[PDB]
DNA sequence: TCAGATATATCCATCCGAT
DNA sequence: ATCGGATGTATATATCTGACACGTGCCTGGAGACTAGGGAGTAATCCCCTTGGCGGTTAAAACGCGGGGGACAGCGCGTACGTGCGTTTAAGCGGTGCTAGAGCTGTCTACGACCAATTGAGCGGCCTCGGCACCGGGATTCTCGAT
DNA sequence: ATCGAGAATCCCGGTGCCGAGGCCGCTCAATTGGTCGTAGACAGCTCTAGCACCGCTTAAACGCACGTACGCGCTGTCCCCCGCGTTTTAACCGCCAAGGGGATTACTCCCTAGTCTCCAGGCACGT
């Protein structure tokens, strides 16, 4: 029926997400995942809990922030979707690489 | 294969909180391999640090070391 | 052992009609810890830059001058001053 | 006690062991950790005012972690010292760029 | 009569620059900018010669870094010449505000 | 006015030394600018430590601490 | 009887008795044992090593005999290893790499 | 006064290495400041590794851990290897 | 020991789709 | 510009509930006194290292003037990418049970702090010639208007 | 899709120069050989939270059409940065004098570590 114009529902969900302070990102794949990394340097090791949690709002936090420099990266250019040429120059000033 | 965890709606959740419109298809596996050296290079200290002290398990005060040691402080742990 | 009933008394000076939770006290003692580790190793590593022994009033007013910006050292250094004299004082 | 000697809040014994056990040098003074308390007194008390002014702006009285990070991040000075650090639970300011806006 | 291209010269220089470890800044200028600026804070001082090297070591070298970063953000930007916004957002984006 | 010292011909010296071709007019006042702020970060730092010595003259070790400060670690002097 | 120094002992070359005593004296800990100064003097040989060998190697390929902080600052940004622990440190007097963008090149 | 410096040693082991190079002094200065700033920054992590474990010593081990943790890969398993076996010279004595 | 998260009716600021 | 319907936004009402602030006990850390001796404040002296100026010199900075090519505005197209809809999947959630290992307790001995001889490696002063920068000339290779 | 005048650059060889390296004399910090208090190496006990499993439920991930707007290529305009000649001027080098303060040395004194003795307020605990 009533068929929404592109990009205002994209407009949206900003004003959502950043007044929310929800992790976005599930628990079990995210463990499995760190369990996943951390056999290959030792075998047979046990994870806290809390370490799990802190380490998931550190990443987060940090793709956050990459985003964000991509973004302005992006906007640069005259363009308004992200590329990975932008994410490669992020990461190359900011001194990653 | 547990990288392939992160589907493209958590990845996308995430670039809305970045505040971002419009994303490429190219992007999810650029995304993927940052997070992924990322991990790698924090889960390096974290065990060395827990191996040092003679234990089995990663308490979180080695992860906030881990972190501390790369200047991005975390605030909520002790 | 941490600072819990200081920063709930000093916040009862401030503010006497609010409360808080248990992750903002953990914020708080882990912020202090931070700000607390930083002034003192500033200071440490200053002693010995003018191969002195002690570690005195001037050492660490150089050293909160040091980190902290422009507007807040001054408040800082004035509120530490009237404190060290109202010691001294008595 | 010495705190109330100089009529603040924060121990003068607590900082004092932890001065002398953390081996930063070989001797230490008098006065210092006083003026160690008072700064911190100064820090504390600021940071707290701000937060429960930005939690009242929200019509709550009680203070959450969101209103720490709005606090911290809305003060220019205050984000100047802990530029480089995430804060759990936190959040993010709203900011969206004027160029997406149609 | 024979004059060069307009963008030949300009490889040259970067050739002969590039192989060079000289100075590239005037030795006075600087001495006296520097004994300006520090006028504003304690009057009377009396600088160190070794002093004004490392402060000009360090600054060239800081200038050298940010342009370039300024050149690559640029040459993002299917250009070739540097305006102002490519200074700002490299500023920006290493984080120094 | 002193700042107008930096000459034209050194800023573009500086500019070809970093590998750029070609630069527009207006870069020479930003380029003024940030230099001034990054002198004046450095020269604070340094004159609290040589005032702190009851010094009054600046040694060169004084600035090697004041660029240690924002980790710039600058060799050979000391 | 005949005194024998310590780093004869364990046949390294950077002394051991003065990276003891700046251990004792540098405030770091209430007590130091006896197996990490060689530990550390063995540590910093090899690293003082390692970076002589590129030097030398840099020095020679354009056929000159002494060192300059040129040769160091070529030596170091070669080495990626080297250029990661040395990342976010200024060498004074050593200039930059050569490195010039591939489009800005004359077609 | 007197002024100490890593010269001597430095030279020894430039001659160790390749016989027939030579030096400038500003490269010497180069040397004694990397050698002491990679002194201190060992030297804290250590204090710092033996701090977090309730420790009153310093002993080899957390050496070689605070090695672990900053020489970047592949150039800290040569460096642990050459630390294993120049202590063991020692405590054979 | 009650301040606050949550179910329920409602709710006002905005946007497409023609007009 | 202009309105109509239709989605998603704040606001009030009610209803649990689970962290929450408020008493309680007791012992480990916080004051209070007396001493010493070693680090730190103060007086006096030099010598070197910085400041300041003078005059000659020319490398580099400043000014002006075509002119070509890079920055930029407008047009057009087709495809990757938003958005709803039906459908499947595995993440949460709540129980339950088993046990490896974190964490605390009690000894004693090997190990490093510390002190009194003991001496040879490392620093400062004084040569000195050989690698290295400079310059001048010739030989070499890239460049752009010509083909 | 080539070429030659010309301009920039490599190479050989001669020249002076200054500091890199070597030599020697003189110290104090490293070395030996002892003693002595204690930190942790070691063994042993406990109880918990980390791991594993299962059944149920539903919010969300996914495959699929489908219309579109904007990313990108193209064309065309025009203005402004570069290259080159011409004309100052202030950086620079070498020289000089002068005086002030940053280290030194000696001396004395007072402030915190140490030791012992006494006493409560702040950490678990309960509601």
């Amino acid at each position: 029926p009533h068929r929404y114009r592109p990009g205002t529902v994209a407009l949206r969900e900003i004003r959502r997400y950043q007044k929310s302070t929800e992790l976005l990102i599930r628990k079990l794949p995210f463990q499995r995942l760190v369990r996943e990394i951390a056999q290959d340097f030792k075998t047979d090791l046990r994870f806290q809990s809390s370490a799990v949690m802190a380490l998931q709002e550190a990443s987060e936090a940090y793709l956050v922030g990459l985003f964000e420099d991509t973004n302005l990266a992006a906007i640069h250019a005259k363009r308004v979707t992200i590329m990975p040429k932008d994410i490669q120059l992020a990461r190359r000033i900011r001194g990653e690489r | 294969d547990n990288i392939q965890g992160i589907t493209k709606p958590a990845i996308r959740r995430l670039a809305r909180r970045g505040g971002v419109k419009r994303i490429s298809g190219l992007i999810y596996e650029e995304t993927r391999g940052v997070l992924k050296v990322f991990l790698e290079n924090v889960i390096r200290d974290a065990v060395t640090y827990t191996e040092h002290a003679k234990r089995k398990t990663v308490t979180a005060m080695d992860v906030v070391y881990a972190l501390k040691r790369q200047g991005r402080t975390l605030y909520g742990f002790g | 052992e941490s600072y819990s009933v200081y920063v709930y008394k000093v916040l009862k000076q401030v503010h006497p009609d609010t409360g808080i939770s248990s992750k903002a006290m953990g914020i708080m003692n882990s912020f202090v810890n931070d700000i607390f580790e930083r002034i003192a190793g500033e200071a440490s590593r200053l002693a010995h830059y003018n191969k002195r022994s002690t570690i005195t009033s001037r050492e660490i007013q150089t050293a909160v001058r040091l980190l902290l910006p422009g507007e807040l050292a001054k408040h800082a250094v004035s509120e530490g001053t009237k404190a060290v004299t109202k010691y001294t004082s008595s | 006690t010495r705190s109330s000697r100089a009529g603040l809040q924060f121990p003068v014994g607590r900082v004092h062991r932890l001065l002398r056990k953390g081996n930063y040098a070989e001797r230490v003074g008098a006065g210092a950790p006083v003026y160690l308390a008072a700064v911190l007194e100064y820090l504390t008390a600021e940071i707290l005012e701000l937060a429960g002014n930005a939690a009242r702006d929200n019509k709550k009285t009680r203070i959450i972690p969101r209103h720490l990070q709005l606090a911290i991040r809305n003060d220019e000075e205050l984000n100047k010292l802990l530029g480089k650090v995430t804060i759990a639970q936190g959040g993010v300011l709203p900011n969206i760029q004027a160029v997406l806006l149609p």
